[PDB]
């Protein structure tokens, strides 16, 4: 038995088995993209035109933009997914998805929670003093809009997910970061100018061009890392001699994973401040907006403009803190979904392409996989998480880490555009 | 006792990781630049579009605030 | 697949979104 009643009440998206042309998947995606950017232009209906700065920490991983119709962004969806991976991860609620049951259970369920976390975050946001005027009346109104905007995304994700290319989330995030860059550097109060102008003014300010560099450096770094692969020689498909040489995206393995680690921290700095100016200092003493002490403090990413040396210890902890959090969701990405050997089985078996090493059988390869995975999975994340973190010390526009995900998401998005440009020819090989 | 075991094991797994972090393919300049290119090219489109929409839509919010 | 007893065609969510925009886009701005 399960929460199937209300679960069946939660709408979904009509997936046509008709012809969805590449041109259409593309054009679709684009419409989503814009409604997004657009929503990021519209402020939330609120007389208190005065808002307490911003939370320079949540926006990036959340793909949000505080003060707008998407002030909560992907934040909920991520939160939700975080819990699931937590439960269905630490065995607390052991589930063998295999059957379309558990699979659609884990999912449907999470989806719901996403709407739950949709409002929770909303309230938590205003309750964290994200706007300043807690007019119980006005406050209520705001929350409404807020979480409802995030809802639209949840459904816009669904759309892209079944009518276009790539992924909503993935997109969305890349959508935000990219913009955050092109605008921050070149827009109105753009940095490139503030620097360029500062040159003309005759008082060359290295602080105006700085952040822009930070971003190049990161991008360059993050990309290098995104190139590394673990090549797995494959066994001749009945033929003989050296053949395959299958590579694996050693970084993009722990993608969704790190998205969750960073997002965890996102819900801590939010949940701490929230449960600060609305209770007891359980997590930490914020003051000044963000946190200046407590779990919160030790778990607040240092980036923004320039790296902070004036707190070595702070660095160390964070790093290690992130690192481990990454390992975690990685492992929890194992027990669940992730690359599941059961399947990859016959997939390499149909082609009869066992690993280069040896063993051309089902149970054979199946095994060699179940085994090699976990270390891969853990190594990857541990690394990424490191990179991501260090990518923040260095600090960059859009978000060291954000840039990362983006760069990846963007490339996994290029691939998507190709696997499509081709599938648009031989109407069949939709699995090779 | 078990504690000793687990300790013995993590040392093992961790070493299994070292193995993964070894079967790694450094990129080949040309290959590298490929990614870098496409990548940026993408962040560029996406970024731009958000600009085309944002910037101006703020020139408004601002000249009517 | 999904146990969503209800089916929603994307054209709607899109239009429903064009809704949120128009409403607040005017509900807020264009004061008076």
């Amino acid at each position: 038995k399960k929460l199937i009643p209300i679960l069946e009440k939660i709408p979904e998206v009509e997936l046509p088995v008709k012809e969805i042309t590449f041109k259409e998947k593309l054009k679709w995606t684009g419409i989503v993209l814009v409604l997004y950017f657009i929503m990021g232009c519209i402020d939330v209906y609120t007389a208190g035109a005065q808002i307490p700065a911003i939370f320079e920490f949540w926006q990036t991983i959340t793909a949000s933009r505080i003060g707008t119709l998407i002030t909560l962004g992907i934040g909920p969806i991520v939160t939700a997914g975080i819990i699931m991976q937590l439960l269905v991860g630490s065995g607390i609620i052991q589930m063998d998805l295999s059957i379309p049951e558990n699979r659609a259970l884990f999912q449907g369920c999470q989806k719901l929670l996403s709407i739950i976390m949709c409002f929770v975050e909303a309230v938590l946001f205003v309750g964290a003093g994200a706007f300043g005027i807690l007019t119980p009346l006005l406050a209520f109104l705001v929350i409404i809009q807020i979480a409802f905007g995030s809802i639209i995304l949840i459904y816009l994700d669904e759309i892209v997910s079944k009518y276009g290319i790539g992924s909503g989330i993935g997109l969305f995030i890349a959508a935000g970061v990219s913009q955050t860059i092109f605008v921050g550097a070149l827009g109105p109060e753009g940095y490139l100018w503030k620097f360029l102008n500062s040159l003309i003014q005759g008082v060359p300010n290295i602080e105006y061009i700085a952040p822009i560099i930070g971003t190049i450096i990161v991008f360059l770094m993050v990309v290098y890392a995104e190139c590394m692969r673990v090549e797995i020689p494959l066994a001749h498909g009945r033929i003989k001699g050296a053949v395959g040489k299958y590579p694996i995206k050693f970084v993009y393995v722990s993608n969704i994973p790190v998205i969750l680690a960073a997002a965890l921290f996102a819900n801590i700095q939010l949940w701490g401040l929230a449960l600060y100016r609305m209770g007891i200092p359980i997590l930490g003493h914020y003051e000044g907006g963000r946190a200046v002490d407590g779990i919160a403090y030790y778990l607040s990413t240092p980036y923004g403009l320039s790296s902070v040396i004036s707190d070595p210890i702070h660095a160390i902890v964070y790093m290690i803190a992130m690192i481990i959090t990454c390992v975690m969701f990685g492992i929890f990405w194992v027990e669940t979904t992730g690359l599941d050997p059961k399947s990859m089985a016959k997939r390499i078996g149909s082609l009869g392409m066992a690993i280069k090493g040896f063993r051309k059988s089902e149970k054979a390869i199946e095994h060699r996989l179940k085994r090699y995975i976990p270390p891969l999975t853990v190594m990857s994340s541990a690394f990424v998480g490191f990179l991501a973190t260090i990518a923040n010390f260095i600090g960059a526009l859009g978000g060291g880490t954000g840039v990362l995900l983006t760069v990846s998401i963007v490339y996994r998005m290029y691939e998507q555009l190709l696997r499509e440009k081709v599938s648009e020819l031989h109407p069949a090989i939709a699995k090779l | 006792t078990d504690f000793n075991q687990k300790i013995e094991q993590l040392k093992e797994f961790i070493e299994e990781c070292r193995r993964v972090w070894l079967v790694l393919k450094k990129p080949t300049k040309d290959e590298y630049l490929a990614v870098a290119k496409v990548t940026a090219l993408g962040i560029s489109l996406l970024g731009i579009i958000g600009y085309i929409i944002h910037v101006p839509a703020t020139y408004i919010k601002g000249i009517l605030k | 697949e999904t146990f969503s007893k209800i089916r929603v065609k994307p054209e709607h969510v899109i239009g429903v979104t064009v809704a949120f925009v128009i409403i607040e886009a005017i509900l807020t701005y264009g004061r008076f």
